[PDB]
Formats: C-alpha cells, sequence, structure tokens
C-alpha cells in the first residue's frame, strides 16, 4: 500500500483481475537504507536463502 | 542438491567492514569529476557524480547519446557513450566509488564515544588525532632499538632517534601510519599475550580493565574483519537518484546536500592527486591531506568536527549519518511512519441506527477508495468494455455504478482509527454502510473505546486489500470481536451516557402513577399498557414473567412467577435473552449495573447473544430517553436553603481564630492551617446539605398521607444513573465551589463562596483561572508523559510473544486480597480471575480437591471458591513461566476481548504495554504518574532502608568513622559480614537480635534491587505490582495485574554468573540462555559446574537497551553508536523479532505471521 | 454478513489459524478454482469460507487432504506426457 | 586542536621570511640546479640522435614546429 514500487502495481493489476493477493517484495524505504549504510564503509548483506 | 546464486527469498542479514576491493565490487565506475550536468543541455556529464556510463540512463530504455533509442535494445552498450540501455530505475541502484590518493580515517570508528581504532590499538584518541594531523610521528614495529611499538615522537625527537638507528626501526605519521599499525597488528599473538597477563598479575584494578579488552579483540578476530579496513582506501558513492538534482517550476533546480559534500571530497581528492606529480613541498600536501580528511568526515557524519555549512546557506549540509539518524533513530520507522494509499478521513458523527458491527461511510469516500475494485467489478459483469471505459464511468458518475458499489462494499470491512491510538481498540474493523454526505457515522457504543467525543474529532479510514487483510479485520479487528477490554476483562462497549439515562429513567419507580397496583400477563401487554397512555413508565406492578435458567447440565430450565416490579422493567425484560434472571433487571439500572449486565450476558451465553443484546440496549436506551424529555433548566439546580447560614457560621470561626491571633493566643502558621480547615469543613457541610435536599426532597403522596423518595429532578438523574456529572462537579453548581489554590499551591484561606448557579464576582473568577490553566497545562503535559511511558514500555516488551503451550511448571505466585490497612481495597476474586492454578486447592478441610492442579478459574470456579471460605491461592504467572524466549499459554491467563484462554502466538507484550500506558492520562503529578515511572525504572529512593544481608546474630563493630560497621554472624555459616552504615540515620534494628535475612534494619523506602536480591523474585514482583497498582487503583483505574507482571518479567530478563565451567564468571547475561545452557550441562558434556547465577533487576529503559537484533536497536537507540558497535563485530541479525521484521517489511513473527515464521525458522538449521 | 466469527473459532481453537485456513479457502474460490460447499447468499468469498468453517466441511486437514488428492489427480493426466521425457535417456 | 585552518597557520608559521638578498640566494641555486641537469642532458648521445630523428619527422610533415621546440637561445 505504500512503499513497494513493484508490488503496488503488481497489486493493482490483481485487484482488477479479481485476485486479492499481494506479491509483496521489499519496501523501497528500507531498500534505500541498505545503500545509505553501504554508501558509508559498511558491507551489509542478506545471507542464506 | 545445488545451493543458489540469484535472488531467493532471503533470511537473516549480515553487517561488517568493507574492504577496498569489496567497495570496488559494488562500484560500476569511478567518479572522477565534480561535474554534474552540462549547464545547457541538462544531460549528466560523463563521468561525474551524475553519469550515464557509471550509473544509468536518464530516461527509460534509451541510450544517452541517442544512438540506441529502441526498446528492443537492452544488453547493448552504446559504442559512443557506454550506457547499457535499461530502465532508469538503475540510476537509483548502481553505486560508484572514488580512489583516494592518501588513506583516510573513518570518523565513525574514530569518533564514536569509545574510539574503536583507539582501543583496538590500545592507543589514546587525542594521540591518534595528533598523529593524523601530522602533529607528531608514531613508531611502528620498533624492533630491538630504543622505542616502544606504539610510542610517539615529535619532529626533532624523530630526527634525534633516527641518527642513532637509521633502519630496523620505522615510524610514520598521518593516516598511512595508523593503517600500517592496524595491518601490522597480530591479534592472535596479542590475544595469547593478554591471556597470560590475566592469570599472572592478580589485581581487580588490573584484571577488570584487562579482561574487557581480550574478549573484544577475539570477537573481532572470530568476526572475520581486518583492522586495516577502518582506514578508507576506496570511498563508495551513493546512486544519483537517491540524491537528485531534479528541476522545479520557474526553471530552478533543487538538489540533495550530499552533492555539495561529494563534490568537495572529489575536488580535494583530485587536487591532491595533482599535487603528488608536482612534487609539492611537504607543508602543502600535508595541508591537502588534512583538508581531504576533514572533507570526507563532513561527508560521512557532519558535526563531529566544526560542522561545515552548505554553500550560501547558513544551515549545515546534511550528511549520510544524518540521513539514517534523526528523532528518534530512523525516520523511516519513526512516527511517521510512512504514508499509505487507500485511506482517507473526515469529521465523524453518530449514527445510532447502525448496528454495532457497521459504520456509516460517505458516498464519495467509498467511491474514491474502492476505485480499483469498482473497475474490476464493473468489467467483470461487462457493464464497462474495458478498465479505461470503467474509469470514465465512475468519473462520469453514471447512476449504474452505485449498485455495483453496494456489491463490492457488502462483505468488505474497513478499518477505522482515531488520532491518539493507544490500545489495540484504537483501530477496529467495520462493515461499510453507504451514507449521503461527507461525515463518518460511528456506532455510539464504540465512542468510549476510541475516546472519541464529537467535538469535531476526525477519524481515518483504511481499506483492507488482500484477502488475508479482509479476514484479519473480520476475525480479529472486527468491532463485534472486541467488546471486552484486554486491559481488564470488563466490557468496553458499556452503554455510555444518553443510553444509560434512558435505561435509568426507564427502570425507576415513583410512589403513585398511572397503572399503580395492577397486574399483567407478560411484557407484551405491559408495553401495550404504556404505549396507549394507560400506565406510567414507573409504577409498582406485579406481572407474570417467564425467566430461564440453564442450571441444568448445559440445559435451560424455565420458571414462571409473579415478580413485583414496575412497568418499565417489565417492558425492558423483552430484550433480555433466555437464561438471564429477572433479578438483573428488577433494580433501578444505573450505569454500574448496566455494564455488569452486559458482562454476565457474555460470560454465560457467549459472544453472539451478547452483541445483539448490546445493540438492543442502546436502541431502547436512546428511544426511551427521548420519550423521557429529560432537560436541564436553571431551577433544576437547587441550592440548599441553609447555605448562607453555614457560610456565616464558618465566617464566625475565622473571626474567632483571628481574635486569637491578634491577641497572640495562636501562632501565625497555626492560624493559616486552622482557618483552612474550618473553610474546608464548611465545604463538606454545604456539599452534604444540598446533596440530601437535592436527592430525596421530592416528597409525594400515594392514596395515604405523605412519603418521600429519591428525586426525579433532572440533574440528579444524570448523576445517580452514572450518565454524567458527579457529586464533586455538582457541588460546584449548587453548593459553593471549593477553595482554589494560588500558583504557589498554597490553598487560599478565603475559598470561593459562590457557585455557578449564582454569579462569581471579579476576584473569585480571577482566582479560579489558575486552577483551569494549570489543569490544562498539567493535562497537556500529562499527555506528553503518558506517550513517552508507553514508548519505553513497548520498547522493553514488544518481541515477547506466547510461544509454547504449557511450560509445565508447578511454580507460581500466591494471590491474596489486597487488604490495605482497612477493608478489602480489592477482592481475591478479581485478583485471581482468569488465571491458572499452580496447584490444587483444598477446602478448609482436606481430602477435598476443589480445583484440580492447573485449571483456568472462570466465574463458576471463583464463586465455588467464594462459597467456601478460601483465603489464599497460588497462581502461575508470566514471571514464573518455564518457557524460554516467551510465555507458555498456561502461565499467562485467559484475558482477551474473548474470554477463552489466550491463543498460541498472540503478541502479549504489546497489549500489556498498551494497556498500562493508555489509562495514564488520569494520574496526578509520594504519588501520581511520575511515581509509576520510578517503579518501572527500578530507581533507588533517596534515603533507603537497609535489610539484613544474611540470617544470624548481628552486632556493631568499630565506631563512628563517618560509618559505624555492622557485623552479622550466622551460627553455622561464615561470619564475615560487616557493612559500614552511616550511624546518623535512625536505626530500627534491635542491636541484640538475630535477623532473618531481609528484615528491616532501618526505616525509609527500600531499593527494589534488594527485594529481588535478599527477599527473592516472587517478593519483588509482588512489590512492584502492588505498589504500581496502588497508584492506578487510587484513581479508579482497573488494570489486571497480569500486564504489570509481564513488564516485570522483562525487567529481570538478565542475570550475573557466580560459578563457572563454561561461561564468563562475572558476565551479565540472559537467564534464558543460562537456563537452557545449564540444562545442557546437567546431563550433557561436563557438569561443569555449574554455573550458578544471580537474577538481576534492570529498569525498563535500561533493559530495553539490550536487544539481540541490531536493526531493532538502531531504531530507538542512538543510531551511530549502534551501527559502529555492530559493524566491528560482524554481527549477523537473524531477524526473529518484531521491530526488525516491520523495518524490512515482511510478516511479523507473531499473530498470523507466527505460523509462517515458525514454519520458516525450522527450515533453518536443517537440510 | 457474518457478525461474529465465534462459531468458527470454536471449530478451530487458535482464532489465528482460523484466519489463515479461511484465507487459503477463500482463494480456492476467489481465483476461480472451485465452488462453494454451502449456499452462497451473495456473501463474498470472505464470509462463504467462514460459513464453511462453522458448518465443519472445511479445515486444514481436509484442504491438505483435498489438495493432496489433486496432486495425484493431475499427476495421473500428465502420466504419459512426462514419462515421454525419456529424452533424459 | 583540530580545525585545519589552525594546524596550517601554525605549520607554516615556522617557516621564516626571506631577506631582500635571501630571495636571490635560493634563486641562484635554482639556476645552478637546472643548468646542471641541462648540461647533464647535453652529454647524452641518444638524447642528441633522438632529437635528430625527431626533426627529420618534423620536416617530413610527421609533426609540427610547435610540438618539439618552444624556440632557442637565439
Ligand atoms: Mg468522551
Ligand atoms: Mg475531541
Ligand atoms: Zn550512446
Ligand atoms: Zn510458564
Amino acid at each position: 500500500k505504500s512503499d513497494d514500487v513493484n508490488g503496488r502495481t503488481k497489486m493493482y493489476k490483481n485487484i482488477v483481475d479479481g485476485n486479492h493477493q499481494m506479491e509483496p517484495g521489499m519496501p523501497e524505504s528500507f531498500n534505500v537504507l541498505l545503500k545509505e549504510i553501504r554508501s558509508l564503509g559498511i558491507n551489509i548483506e542478506l545471507e542464506d536463502e | 542438491l545445488k545451493a543458489q546464486t540469484k535472488t531467493e527469498e532471503f533470511d537473516a542479514i549480515k553487517i561488517a567492514l568493507a574492504s577496498p576491493d569489496m567497495i570496488r565490487s559494488w562500484s560500476f565506475g569511478e567518479v572522477k569529476k565534480p561535474e554534474t550536468i552540462n549547464y545547457r543541455t541538462f544531460k549528466p556529464e560523463r563521468d561525474g557524480l551524475f553519469c550515464a556510463r557509471i550509473f544509468g540512463p536518464v530516461k527509460d530504455y534509451e541510450c544517452l547519446c541517442g544512438k540506441y533509442k529502441r526498446l528492443k535494445h537492452r544488453g547493448v552498450i552504446c559504442e559512443k557513450c557506454g550506457v547499457e540501455v535499461t530502465q532508469t530505475k538503475v540510476r537509483r541502484e548502481r553505486m560508484g566509488h572514488i580512489e583516494l590518493a592518501s588513506p583516510t580515517a573513518h570518523i565513525w570508528f574514530l569518533k564514536s564515544l569509545p574510539s574503536r581504532i583507539g582501543l583496538l590499538l590500545d592507543m589514546p584518541l587525542r594521540d591518534i588525532e595528533r598523529v593524523l594531523y601530522f602533529e607528531s610521528y608514531v613508531v611502528i614495529e620498533g624492533g630491538m632499538t630504543n622505542l616502544e611499538r606504539q610510542q610517539i615522537l615529535t619532529e626533532e625527537q624523530y630526527l634525534d632517534a633516527l641518527e642513532e638507528f637509521g633502519d630496523e626501526f620505522d615510524a610514520k605519521m598521518g593516516a598511512e601510519a595508523i593503517q600500517a599499525l592496524l595491518k601490522s597488528m597480530d591479534l592472535e599473538q596479542e590475544c595469547e599475550q593478554l591471556r597470560e597477563e590475566l592469570n599472572e598479575t592478580n589485581s581487580e584494578t588490573k584484571r577488570k580493565k584487562l579482561t574487557k579488552r581480550i574478549k573484544l579483540l577475539e570477537a573481532f578476530v572470530q568476526s572475520g574483519n581486518k583492522p586495516e579496513w577502518m582506514i578508507l582506501t576506496v570511498l563508495p558513492v551513493l546512486p544519483p537518484d537517491l540524491r537528485p538534482l531534479v528541476p522545479l517550476d520557474g526553471g530552478r533546480f533543487a538538489t540533495s546536500d550530499l552533492n555539495d559534500l561529494y563534490r568537495r571530497v572529489i575536488n580535494r581528492n583530485n587536487r591532491l592527486k595533482r599535487l603528488l606529480d608536482l612534487a609539492a613541498p611537504d607543508i602543502i600536501v600535508r595541508n591537502e591531506k588534512r583538508m581531504l580528511q576533514e572533507a570526507v568526515d563532513a561527508l560521512l557524519d557532519n558535526g563531529r568536527r566544526g560542522r561545515a555549512i552548505t554553500g550560501s546557506n547558513k544551515r549545515p549540509l546534511k550528511s549520510l549519518a544524518d540521513m539514517i539518524k534523526g528523532k528518534q533513530g530512523r525516520f523511516r520507522q519513526n512516527l511517521l511512519g510512512k504514508r499509505v494509499d487507500y485511506s482517507g478521513r473526515s469529521v465523524i458523527t453518530v449514527g445510532p441506527y447502525l448496528r454495532l458491527h457497521q459504520c456509516g461511510l460517505p458516498k464519495k469516500m467509498a467511491l474514491e477508495l474502492f476505485k480499483p475494485f469498482i473497475y474490476g467489478k464493473l468489467e467483470l459483469r461487462g457493464l464497462a468494455t474495458t478498465i479505461k471505459a470503467a474509469k470514465k464511468m465512475v468519473e462520469r458518475e453514471e447512476a449504474v455504478v452505485w449498485d455495483i458499489l453496494d456489491e463490492v462494499i457488502r462483505e468488505h470491512p474497513v478499518l477505522l482509527n482515531r488520532a491518539p491510538t493507544l490500545h489495540r481498540l484504537g483501530i477496529q474493523a467495520f462493515e461499510p454502510v453507504l451514507i449521503e454526505g461527507k461525515a463518518i457515522q460511528l456506532h455510539p457504543l464504540v465512542c468510549a473505546a476510541y475516546n472519541a467525543d464529537f467535538d469535531g474529532d476526525q477519524m481515518a479510514v483504511h481499506v483492507p486489500l488482500t484477502l488475508e487483510a479482509q479476514l484479519e479485520a473480520r476475525a480479529l479487528m472486527m468491532s463485534t470481536n472486541n467488546i471486552l477490554s484486554p486491559a481488564n476483562g470488563e466490557p468496553i462497549i458499556v452503554p455510555s451516557q444518553d443510553v444509560v439515562l434512558g435505561l435509568y429513567y426507564m427502570t425507576r419507580d415513583c410512589v403513585n402513577a398511572k397503572g399503580e397496583g395492577m397486574v399483567l400477563t407478560g411484557p407484551k401487554e405491559a408495553e401495550r399498557l404504556y404505549r396507549s397512555g394507560l400506565a406510567s413508565l414507573h409504577a409498582r406492578v406485579k406481572v407474570r414473567i417467564t425467566e430461564y435458567e440453564k442450571d441444568a447440565n448445559g440445559e435451560l430450565v424455565a420458571k414462571t412467577s409473579l415478580k413485583d416490579t414496575t412497568v418499565g422493567r417489565a417492558i425492558l425484560w423483552m430484550i433480555v435473552p433466555k437464561g438471564l434472571p429477572y433479578s438483573i433487571v428488577n433494580q433501578a439500572l444505573g450505569k454500574k449495573a448496566i455494564s455488569k449486565m452486559l458482562n454476565t450476558c457474555y460470560r454465560i451465553l457467549g459472544l453472539k447473544p451478547t452483541v445483539i443484546f448490546a445493540d438492543q440496549i442502546m436502541y431502547t436506551g436512546f428511544a426511551y430517553a427521548a420519550r423521557s424529555g429529560a432537560s436541564v433548566g436553571i431551577d433544576d439546580m437547587v441550592i440548599p436553603e441553609k447555605k448562607h447560614e453555614i457560610i456565616s457560621e464558618a465566617e464566625a470561626e475565622v473571626a474567632e481564630i483571628q481574635e486569637q491571633f491578634q491577641s497572640g493566643l495562636v501562632t501565625a502558621g497555626e492560624r493559616y492551617n486552622k482557618v483552612i480547615d474550618i473553610w474546608a469543613a464548611a465545604n463538606d457541610r454545604v456539599s452534604k446539605a444540598m446533596m440530601d435536599n437535592l436527592q430525596t426532597e421530592t416528597v409525594i403522596n400515594r392514596d395515604g398521607q405523605e412519603e418521600k423518595q429519591v428525586s426525579f429532578n433532572s440533574i440528579y438523574m444524570m448523576a445517580d444513573s452514572g450518565a454524567r456529572g458527579s457529586a464533586a462537579q455538582i457541588r460546584q453548581l449548587a453548593g459553593m465551589r471549593g477553595l482554589m489554590a494560588k500558583p504557589d499551591g498554597s490553598i487560599i484561606e478565603t475559598p470561593i463562596t459562590a457557585n455557578f448557579r449564582e454569579g462569581l464576582n471579579v476576584l473569585q473568577y480571577f482566582i479560579s483561572t489558575h486552577g483551569a490553566r494549570k489543569g490544562l497545562a498539567d493535562t497537556a503535559l500529562k499527555t506528553a508523559n503518558s506517550g513517552y511511558l508507553t514508548r519505553r514500555l513497548v520498547d522493553v516488551a514488544q518481541d515477547l510473544v506466547v510461544t509454547e503451550d504449557d511450560c509445565g511448571t508447578h511454580e507460581g505466585i500466591m494471590m491474596t486480597p489486597v487488604i490495605e490497612g482497612g477493608d478489602v481495597k480489592e477482592p481475591l476474586r478479581d485478583r485471581v480471575l482468569g488465571r491458572v492454578t499452580a496447584e490444587d486447592v483444598l477446602k478448609p478441610g482436606t481430602a477435598d480437591i476443589l480445583v484440580p492442579r492447573n485449571t483456568l478459574l472462570h466465574e463458576q470456579w471463583c464463586d465455588l471458591l467464594e462459597e467456601n471460605s478460601v483465603d489464599a491461592v497460588k497462581v502461575r504467572s508470566v514471571v514464573s513461566c518455564d518457557t524460554d524466549f516467551g510465555v507458555c499459554a498456561h502461565c499467562y491467563g485467559r484475558d482477551l476481548a474473548r474470554g477463552h484462554i489466550i491463543n498460541k502466538g498472540e503478541a502479549i507484550g504489546v497489549i500489556a504495554a498498551q494497556s498500562i500506558g493508555e489509562p495514564g492520562t488520569q494520574l496526578t503529578m509520594t504519588g501520581g504518574l511520575p511515581r509509576v515511572a520510578d517503579l518501572f525504572e527500578a530507581r533507588r529512593p533517596k534515603e533507603p532502608a537497609i535489610l539484613a544481608e544474611i540470617s544470624g546474630i548481628v552486632s556493631f563493630g568499630k565506631e563512628t568513622k563517618g560509618k559505624r560497621r555492622l557485623v552479622i554472624t550466622p551460627v553455622d555459616g561464615s561470619d564475615p559480614y560487616e557493612e559500614m552504615i552511616p550511624k546518623w540515620r535512625q536505626l530500627n534494628v534491635f542491636e541484640g537480635e538475630r535477623v532473618e535475612r531481609g528484615d528491616v534494619i532501618s526505616d525509609g523506602p527500600e531499593a527494589p534491587h534488594d527485594i529481588l536480591r535478599l527477599r527473592g523474585v516472587h517478593a519483588v514482583t509482588r512489590y512492584i505490582v502492588n505498589e504500581v497498582q496502588d497508584v492506578y487503583r487510587l484513581q479508579g483505574v482497573k488494570i489486571n495485574d497480569k500486564h504489570i507482571e509481564v513488564i516485570v518479567r522483562q525487567m529481570l530478563r538478565k542475570a550475573t554468573i557466580v560459578n563457572a565451567g563454561s561461561s564468563d564468571f562475572l558476565e551479565g547475561e540472559q537467564v534464558e540462555y543460562s537456563r537452557v545452557k545449564i540444562a545442557n550441562r546437567e546431563l550433557e558434556a561436563n557438569g561443569k559446574v555449574g554455573a550458578t547465577y544471580s537474577r538481576d533487576l534492570l529498569g525498563i529503559t535500561k533493559a530495553s537497551l539490550a536487544t539481540e537484533s541490531f536493526i531493532s536497536a538502531a531504531s530507538f537507540q542512538e543510531t551511530t553508536r549502534v551501527l559502529t558497535e555492530a559493524a566491528v563485530a560482524g554481527k549477523r541479525d537473524e531477524l526473529r523479532g518484531l521491530k526488525e521484521n516491520v523495518i524490512v517489511g515482511r510478516l511479523i513473527p507473531a499473530g498470523t505471521g507466527y505460523a509462517y515464521h515458525q514454519d520458516r525458522m525450522r527450515r533453518r538449521a536443517a537440510g | 454478513a457474518r457478525v461474529t466469527v465465534q462459531d468458527a473459532v470454536e471449530k478451530i481453537g487458535n482464532r489465528f489459524d482460523l484466519v489463515l485456513v479461511a484465507a487459503r479457502r477463500a482463494r480456492q474460490m476467489q481465483v476461480g478454482g472451485k465452488d462453494p460447499l454451502v449456499p452462497e447468499e451473495n456473501d463474498k468469498t470472505t464470509v462463504i469460507a467462514l460459513r464453511e468453517i462453522e458448518e465443519g466441511l472445511i479445515n486444514n486437514q481436509i484442504l491438505d487432504v483435498r489438495e493432496r488428492q489433486e496432486q495425484q489427480e493431475q499427476e495421473a493426466a500428465e502420466l504419459q506426457a512426462v514419462t515421454a521425457i525419456a529424452e533424459g535417456r | 586542536t583540530t580545525d585545519p585552518v589552525r594546524m596550517y597557520m601554525r605549520e607554516m608559521g615556522t617557516v621564516e621570511l626571506l631577506t631582500r638578498e635571501g630571495e636571490i640566494d635560493i634563486a641562484k641555486r635554482i639556476e645552478d640546479g637546472i643548468n646542471q641537469v641541462q648540461c647533464s642532458v647535453a652529454e647524452y648521445p641518444e638524447a642528441i640522435t633522438y632529437l635528430l630523428e625527431q626533426y627529420d619527422r618534423v620536416e617530413a610533415e610527421e609533426a609540427r614546429l610547435s610540438d618539439l621546440i618552444t624556440g632557442f637561445v637565439d
């Protein structure tokens, strides 16, 4: 409903298709926080699977 | 099976230092130029902070030079300007770098309060700065000569030292030196060195500081980080679109402050690169290096130096640390908190016609909100060819869409919210009802839970889009599913004011009225009597009634009798379902009884009958209240006839006491208090005169001579019923109002003799002003105090969730009634209700199991205990629950908006914290709200008492040295205790007595640290709950003791080891970890030993400090310090908590998500 | 409409596992895969699934059971097609 | 004391100002220094032959008069 720039459009199409679901993905606010931390000298990774 | 490579759904996160090569991995190019955009054609200059080659196309799927403009071309790098044509989105992603000529220090590892680089090298900070500014030379790897490895020299001294030893000794200065040190440092060799020295020299001064360093170092070793990386070779650059240059209206430009910062670092860096090939003298390249060092620092975190200011604007330019940082922690997650689509708001109104499960929604609001749904339903039935045509239809507002909206609206809850969301009922789900008009209509019964008055308050609406959100709203957040406060089990849907004046005026009786004495077959013909005008609403009448009792085994018995009642109660009986007795409605039905009515209906027949019941009560309440024609006139407020006389007599007393002060019979101070008391006493007299007159003086006649009953006077009915007003507020209307207090707080010895029914003159009003303004100020401030408190509370709890079912511990706390000094300030039945028994309880006699071991005590069980004389009950509590990392459902209790035992996975910490914080508005400014905080902050009082440290005979030793030592001597055990207590504090302790450990050795308050330490866990938790509950209950606030217990459990989460064999002896650590670990030794490895710990008491704000997840800590703590302190250890956040999962935007590992995380958490550590 | 979900919560204790199960079911109907087990009053799939829980014809076991049957019902059709992937050999 | 303005003002404040004659002292040394390398350069045979090979490229239109000499001593 707010921050997922992909998920929002992917959602809207499902609402008209008649499918109530969400393919959420990751919020862009937090996705930016990764770059701001990484823009400093900090290596921040998402591990595993 | 193959692992993976590309994007899977990730779990956990890792953080660490970045190698120069690691930084180069991310970088898609070197920013070599300060240039941004061309200045005419506004295109980005290759290769500068904004670059198509390094970062990305300005516009979607189009080459910069324009050679490849076709959407087909994707992996194509233009031969003219290398730009791979791809969405402009990558200009928000791709990073860059800058290769620094000279190394540069990272201010965060330099300037976070414990300078990391300093204590990593065991080197002072001021010295390192002295080495960085080229203000002295420092040795590295001194060899066998004259000099320490870390020793610092000055210019001349370095020269003097150099003539003697040219080589086999080395010293540098500036950043390269520090980097050489970090590189030369061998942690492994140093670690061993540190291990010996701990054992060799035995001193607390020595080994205290000593041990701190060695664990830290080896943490860094096991981490995988190499010390050199605290010194920057390569500097990453943030993607351009995250610091955009975007144009504005009038053709002006606007840009992020980072550009000005980045540009600077570049210029200086580049200038320095030039100055190397020109072989400039040392004095300049040195100055250039310092300037570059300062510039990088200003970029990363500005303000740890001089605080550079942005160009032409006084205001300092915002750096990267300030982008993350804020108030408080992150802005992202701080309130507020992200804007959200599909929402709205407007002024709210009543709508009593509504059922309790629905709410009035304005026509246009619903249109704009469901816009995507309407499009889809419109094109599902074929009323619109395509979505575009559908858009035009609702934009045309063709009449046909309204029927389609009723379809898409029908089963589709909406979320309603008010401004200060406090407890979870601050948000509730409703079913939409289409309303002409722009106002939100809100079911009256809920106005209490929202604290929503109608004085123009606005509410916000949210649409639950995903199917899971619709079902969450309906089965959890629905209005009808929460009618009972989670704070205390009492219904929060209790009819409010207008309704209870209706029911109070309805079931009430006068002495003589139409229909007096007659008899009727049943309520049906009772209404027939009333509605036709034959019988009065209140007249004494016997009517045949059929009540029901399910007292069989799950089965309804019926009984009919002639009940002596009135017409109104007879009429009202029509609503009461089935198994309730007529006894509940045979009374006068005040606001107090009308809630307990609803409570019993819920606890007997269940939810469904209770909901529809509540509805009916409201409808009939409003209706009959409207019939009643209740009003308020000026003659409705009756002043005592005896008032003026009382004032004069009390006016005579002051003149008695005054004559005594002029003649010196009484002192000045004594005068003030004396006069204040008589005036105060006078107020009570007037209050209790008008109360008597007002209440019963209606004196009326039935057939016989005279008689007198409780007044039907308008204003009284409001206060008696519980509708509005209270004897205190009434006292201000008719009787004199109070004695106000001057700002000083010294209540004035000439009270306010008038009231509101009379006029207040100039002085009285002016004096009244202070009470109002300080009231508003106090409350407006008490508003602020409350919010912060709930904050501290939810921070320390939060992540606490019901996890296991039964921890299976017999342990629990002993529950007795509170008995504060008089009679029963709170019964036993309220204290134990809904909790679970620790062990079976006996009758006063035995061989009788009343309650069998662990059983939920519900209403019948509490009454069966009350039938018997049962005086004391031990109860499982969340403080005693054996489950680690959570609460076992049995140890908590049943409480919810539903009466059933608490479900597995409900997040109780939040509902506990919210429940405690919300009522806090009503507390005072010892006593009051700050007193509560002192309890939760564990704060030691100013002049505490002292408790016997150990049992056994005590004596006094030595003599007044500013402290006179006290020696306790156990019979068998060791004697050695002698504590130095200042003797100028009054003792209590009998000098010659054996003291049980924990007795009162003096007077004054005691630190809760002691009670935990000396008296034990159950003692201190009993202490907190009873003291904090004293504060609330003094205000009339009902908060179940449960919630307070969970906060307590979080205060003592940590413990300090005593014995050894696997852990750190003196380490403070989670008793969760320890307890699971000593179970890992009792039968595992070596017994070893061990280890015994000691539970510790942490204040709420201190205990919330320690949190495993650093992303959570980075939210509410000081962000800079958290990231640094975490980045060095290479700490790996596994999520698992709530705070962090909200941040990353995935399912909360609780509630509906608890099934998910559980299913995923187990997938881990497997294969 | 469904005013109170209480009857379903009795059928499934947790009241959270209720939201999930009814959800899983509502999608079997909303995305057009199946049809209702109980008269639809024009109630949307949200409530239709809930009536199905109250009436005891839908729960986690049946769905896992039901789904597990469909796994083998479709696996029977493709039987010849995927055994034709002998192209591995 | 941080504030690089200060640690600059103080690092340079050590260097003492030149006398009107002292300016020439250093300057004479400069000429001497360069002339040594010039003479040192003049003594290299390949340095001569290369210039020859370079000037034949100038007269062959393989370079320009500006890319080799800025003019001589005369
Ligand atoms: Mg209100
Ligand atoms: Mg208001
Ligand atoms: Zn191009
Ligand atoms: Zn437990």
